């Protein structure tokens, strides 16, 4: 594929700006970007933005029919197809590259598997008719941080989406337009927030391995520069109810355990915030829709 | 949470049939508020017990309120008809109730006191506490007013004493009176109300039961809702072993 050339020079010199306790971007090694939400017109539409990284979420569902080992759940499925719009670094469709297949895997296990959305709550007629949900992620712009920035996306348009209401009689589903009735909100059982951790490596593979003393650099959410001279990686998933929803150190540089114990608190301290933000967002958010649903009537 | 269904019509049109034909009167059940609006105005003044009567018979004819948790039912659903209120739950008494306990304990995982146990997040689990509490709710009550009933029938075991007595239903095979005295139901069977039985007649239309009295040889009408003397005496079935409260009207 397309490489992206990393001179001597800049290898080194990221390396010891980390050994000064410095990092390009200004940030701190615990310091999380700044996320930010947008949520356009419609439900389920939202963008979110770390710093230069530039990710987009649209949730969508339809009338479809349920598995048949699954007669009273409905169906969900996340898309995370990459393209070169994010960089042309990024192959047009591939969906088998070993950091895709990973970032695809963590969303699942975070959202899809953890049951963060009620599948239950999707059914309308069991073993017959039920909803299908479907979260598709937008990767815009690439400068890290993309399963961090694509876990908020897709939980920020779940929790912003609204279903058409319906109402049953018997089989017959009668489906209520917006401009009949208004819409329904999903259920979501918890709020899961990914932090992703970067790891490096200052000395020698020798002294990793036998090495007395740890002295491997940890940094939290790194950027596109940071990430492509990382030796290792650990992403993390938290909710506010205090519980690990999911942990992947696939490989990479060999970690000490208290010091990935020491990351998963942080990541706590992050995810706390991160969470309270976005139901911040979206009382605002609802709270505009509702004021200009009254300056709409008054006029009207 | 705690939700409280709202009556059906048919249960209260049994109760209006009754108003509309002897008190002419009837209960609105368009609304809460007109339930309790209509209830309220059906009162006799020529006694003032009248309007309790009916308001403990009224109370028979609502829906149990039930446990849940908010995931099983939607946000209409949580509407509580007897106390009109979009949401509620039991928090107050932890110590006599067990639903309050997981109130508290969500409550204090709501505040960021403490995260809340996983046990009290499984829908499946939750379903469960729910199911039991809703099931020991009823066998409490039940064992309460069975507990009443048992030591009121021992104060009258062997006493007999003229009481006032309220007709509550009305059947071919006899009427039932209510004593608000001791607060027990009493039947009184058509062979030990009046003297010959093929003489006497029910008309449905009106819940009238007319009949000649043992004691008597005049023909008298026993509407519903009619106050009248009943003289109280208890016997344990040699059957059912249960002291039932055997009452013989005036
Ligand atoms: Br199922
Ligand atoms: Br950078």
């Amino acid at each position: 594929a397309k490489d992206i050339e990393i001179s001597a020079s800049e290898s080194k010199f990221i390396l010891e700006a980390l050994r000064q306790n410095y990092r390009l971007d200004g940030r701190s090694f615990d310091q999380f970007r700044d996320v930010e939400i947008t949520f356009g017109k419609e439900f389920g539409d939202v963008s979110v933005k770390m710093g230069n990284t530039k990710v987009h979420c649209r949730i969508s569902c339809q009338i479809a029919q349920p598995y048949e080992d699954r007669p009273f759940e409905g169906l969900f499925v996340i898309s995370t197809e990459i393209s070169p719009m994010a960089g042309s670094q990024f192959e047009n469709g591939n969906i088998t590259g070993e950091d895709e297949v990973l970032c695809s895997r963590i969303i699942e296990k975070s959202v899809r598997r953890s049951g963060a959305l009620d599948v239950e709550g999707l059914c309308i007629v069991a073993g017959s008719k039920c909803w299908a949900v479907r979260a598709d992620v937008h990767f815009l712009d690439c400068d890290g941080g993309f399963i961090d920035a694509s876990c908020i996306a897709v939980m920020a348009g779940l929790m912003h989406f609204k279903k058409p209401d319906i109402t049953v009689h018997g089989e017959q589903i009668i489906v209520h337009p917006v401009n009949e009735r208004e819409p329904v909100p999903l259920g979501i059982l918890h709020i899961p927030i990914c932090v992703t951790f970067s790891f490096f490596n200052p000395q020698d593979t020798e002294e990793n391995i036998k090495g007395e003393t740890n002295s491997e650099i940890s940094i939290i959410d790194a950027t596109l520069k940071e990430e492509l001279l990382r030796d290792g990686v650990l992403t993390v998933t938290l909710n506010k109810n205090r519980e690990v929803v999911q942990v992947s150190k696939a490989g990479g540089l060999p970690m000490d355990a208290l010091t990935l114990m020491k990351c998963c608190h942080e990541a706590y301290s992050i995810i706390e915030k991160i969470t309270d933000q976005i139901l911040q967002l979206l009382k605002e958010d609802s709270e505009k829709r509702n004021k200009y649903a009254a300056m709409l009537t008054s006029e009207n | 949470l705690r939700r409280h269904a709202a009556p059906p019509s048919t249960n209260f049109e049994i109760l209006n049939e009754m108003l509309n034909t002897r008190k002419n009167m009837s209960i609105s059940l368009e609304s809460s508020k007109a339930l309790a609006d209509s209830l309220d105005r059906c009162v006799d003044p020529e006694d003032p017990y009248f309007n309790t009567l009916v308001r403990i018979m009224s109370t028979r004819c609502m829906m149990a309120a039930q446990y849940f948790y908010s995931g099983a039912y939607s946000y209409p659903d949580f509407r509580h008809y007897g106390l009109a209120v979009d949401i509620y739950t039991h928090f107050t008494s932890p110590i006599r109730r067990y639903c309050d306990v997981v109130a508290h304990r969500q409550l204090a995982g709501a505040i960021g006191y403490e995260p809340l146990s996983l046990t009290h997040r499984d829908k499946n689990k939750m379903d469960m506490i729910c199911r039991n509490i809703n099931r020991k709710h009823r066998n409490a009550q039940f064992a309460g007013r069975a507990s009443i009933e048992y030591y009121v029938g021992q104060v009258m075991r062997n006493n007999e004493s003229t009481e006032t007595g309220y007709v509550i239903k009305v059947f071919n095979n006899g009427i039932v009176v209510l004593v608000p005295k001791f607060g027990v139901e009493g039947l009184i069977r058509l062979d030990n109300l009046t003297e010959d039985p093929n003489s006497a007649a029910f008309d449905e239309v009106e819940y009238k039961l007319t009949f000649v009295p043992t004691n008597s040889d005049k023909p008298r009408d026993v509407y519903v809702f009619d106050k009248v003397e009943v003289q109280v005496r208890s016997v344990m079935d040699p059957i059912t072993s249960k002291r039932k409260a055997e009452l013989l009207l005036k």
